[PDB]
């Protein structure tokens, strides 16, 4: 599941969850021009130990 | 038994602090100790009062239960529930002839239960890498022991066995259990783990050379145990990244990534960042150890910058008895390492031009550049120290460079004018500079800081500063020559001799030192099979070029400094006396003759102090090529 969340986020760059399972902290609002800085933020508790901080940061 | 529980936790702790990406390491659950999940191996009548034809059937059936490590019926397993020791008690009143034979069967039993306990105690999550492989490889022999016990099990089911058959049966198996129990005792006793029980497994295989029943046993467990180790090895070898997410390997990577990044000030790659560790050497890879280290050390600095490198081919290698699959792959791996690094560097981040643009200025290949720059910078240069300002000297450099036809090399703005802060003490005043100093900082680039060192650059500066005295005295002698296009005819001879001397000194450095060993270096850096030869060739070029020239002498030649001092004193005096006569013939000769005497002293001392030394004797032969001032003082 977490690798399929990664490969849905390399392809289309959009994913759907209602439970915290991935290293992205999504904000549901669509914003106006603030969209870039704030809809996607780095959640660190869902980073695997076979991935590093660089991998999550770059794919985000 | 008790000693293991300590080690296991501490081996965990080393790897939580070394990895900053280690996450949620386990605790061993308490129930595995409170309730049995490790060890599973932990009415009674006197046999002597029984009839005979019940005693035989009963003692055979009970001892068969007793062997596994737990109580039978009339033979009991004495409680220890631990270490390599176990004793069994048959009833003392058994008939003497049968009981002495029952006592003889017991050594396979005490060397079975012990053999089981090593597989039960050391199934824990932590211990060394070889011991975890060895548990899974020793259990295979427990299974092959069972297939003989399975035949025995069927036979005992069919209402038949006797003690003489059993005694004849267990004679082959006793030795194999003896070898396994001795191995378990030695591995637990010495507190050896990791790679230090890859030494013990290597030594025990050599030790047996009289039967080779146990030699092959140690060989089988070592060939099984070296199969994960060589895959971790091939991960480190074919690409610089370790694709194993533990560090068990003989190479470890220090984290000096937070000291040197986008600059090198230690040369961390070639010192000890990728180092080897003694207690993870298996003691059959010790012959290959330096090669193994140097291989992947070369791979990192190509796999980092963006060049796709992978395995060209990989093949399995195994520890085999006094024979090597490993050597043939280590050598090919080594040549592949050095070839991809050396090819990638000699095309992108060109070493060729970096060495050429050092030969062009410090060893001096363009003279037009310096005859422009020295002339247009000397009036700032002549002043005492801190009266110079480096923006101005840098700006006039950008002149004399861009006027001169030296515009054909990529690295020419890397030259920045700095000074030696402690000027003559760097060689092996502080109020004068630009009369005894002229130095640059040529900046060295990211992989060219590992092939040209800091020490290399300061030696280049010291050789350039040694040539600065000749560069100074040469052009001062030309400018005093144009004054005479009164005087003294011997003053013209003194002038002629001094300029002849300095011109010969530099020409000898030209066609003797820099150009020939540069011609050797353009062969050596392309005929190397490792980069520890390439470093050696660069260090050897600099070492030769310093040893042949006058930078290394037994006595260091203070007369060289005194000689160039009286050369400067002569040109100052002659310019002053010529302009304050026409613009005598006796006092002029009086000052010029004293400079003649001082110079002849300092020259003859030089020829004698160079003749004791030593090829590089060509310096003495060319100065006395005439047979004038041909060394009239004897020493030695």
């Amino acid at each position: 599941p977490v690798l399929s969340f990664l490969y849905r986020w390399i392809y289309d760059g959009e994913l759907e969850d209602t439970y915290h399972e991935f290293f992205v902290a999504s904000d549901p609002t669509v914003k106006t021009d603030r969209l870039w800085h704030d809809k996607y933020t780095l959640r660190k508790s869902m980073i695997p130990s076979f991935m590093t901080m660089d991998q999550s940061r770059k794919v985000l | 038994l008790q000693q293991s529980l300590e080690l296991k936790r501490k081996m965990l702790r080393d790897k939580q602090n070394k990895k900053n990406s280690g996450q949620h390491l386990p605790i061993f659950p308490a129930w595995v100790y409170e309730r049995p999940a490790l060890i599973g191996d932990f009415t009674a009548l006197p046999i002597g009062t029984l009839p005979l034809a019940s005693q035989e059937s009963a003692v055979v059936e009970d001892l068969l239960y007793v062997l596994v490590g737990v109580d039978g019926r009339y033979v009991s397993a004495q409680p220890l529930a631990g270490r390599q020791s176990r004793t069994f008690l048959v009833d003392p009143n058994l008939d003497l002839s049968i009981r002495e034979l029952v006592h003889r069967i017991l050594p396979v039993a005490a060397s079975y239960s012990a053999v089981t306990r090593f597989i039960e105690e050391k199934s824990s999550f932590e211990y060394g890498q070889v011991n975890h492989a060895l548990a899974a490889a020793m259990r295979t022999l427990v299974k092959e022991h069972l297939i003989l016990v399975s035949q025995l099990e069927q036979l005992h089911r069919q209402g038949l066995l006797s003690l003489q058959k059993l005694w004849f049966y267990i004679q082959p198996a006793m030795r194999t259990m003896d070898i396994l129990a001795s191995l378990a005792t030695s591995v637990d006793k010495g507190e050896c783990l990791g790679g230090s029980t890859l030494s013990l497994l290597h030594d025990r295989s050599f030790s047996y050379t009289g039967d080779s029943q146990a030699q092959e046993l140690c060989l089988y467990l070592t060939k099984a145990a070296s199969a994960p180790y060589f895959e971790v090895l091939e991960k480190w070898i074919y690409r610089g990244i370790i694709h194993d997410p533990y560090s068990e390997f003989m190479v470890e990577e220090h984290e000096l990534r937070k000291e040197r990044i986008q600059e090198d000030y230690n040369d961390k790659y070639w010192d000890q960042r990728y180092t080897i560790v003694q207690q993870q050497i298996p003691s059959f890879l010790q012959k290959m150890a330096d090669k193994i280290l140097s291989t992947g050390k070369y791979l990192n600095v190509v796999r980092e910058c963006g060049h796709d490198v992978t395995c060209p081919v990989a093949k399995e290698i195994i520890y085999t008895l006094k024979e090597r699959a490993y050597v043939e792959q280590i050598e090919k791996a080594f040549n592949y390492a050095s070839k991809v690094l050396l090819d990638f560097l000699m095309e992108e981040k060109e070493l060729v031009a970096h060495l050429r643009s050092i030969k062009r200025y410090f060893l001096m290949d363009q003279g037009d550049f310096f005859v422009h720059f020295m002339d247009l910078a000397e009036e700032e240069l002549r002043k005492p120290v801190e009266d110079i300002t480096p923006p101005r000297l840098e700006a006039l450099l950008e002149l004399a460079l861009r006027m001169s036809t030296a515009n054909t090399d990529p690295f020419k703005d890397d030259l920045k004018i700095d000074l030696m802060p402690h000027d003559l003490i760097t060689q092996l005043e502080l109020a004068l500079s630009g009369l005894e100093a002229f130095s640059f900082d040529y900046i060295v680039k990211w992989p060219l800081s590992l092939i040209i060192n800091r020490k290399a650059l300061t030696r280049y500066q010291m050789l350039f500063r040694h040539m600065f005295y000749c560069k100074h005295v040469e052009r001062q002698l030309c400018s005093v020559w144009i004054s005479n296009k009164q005087w003294f005819a011997g003053a013209f001879t003194l002038r002629q001799r001094m300029l002849n001397f300095v011109q010969n000194i530099q020409y000898y450095m030209m066609f003797e030192v820099m150009e020939p060993t540069w011609h050797i270096l353009e062969k050596n850096l392309k005929s190397a099979s490792n980069i520890d030869d390439v470093l050696g060739h660069h260090t050897g070029f600099l070492d030769t070029c310093l040893k042949d020239c006058m930078l290394t002498n037994p006595e260091l030649l203070k007369v060289f400094s005194k000689l160039m001092s009286v050369c400067v004193m002569f040109t100052n005096c002659m310019q002053k006396f010529t302009q304050s006569m026409k613009l005598l013939v006796s006092g002029f000769e009086a000052t010029i003759n004293k400079f003649d005497k001082n110079f002849s002293a300092h020259l003859l001392d030089l020829l004698a102090r160079l003749s004791i030394y030593s090829g590089m004797a060509s310096v003495i032969s060319r100065l006395d090529f005439n047979g004038f001032y041909t060394e009239r003082l004897e020493r030695l």
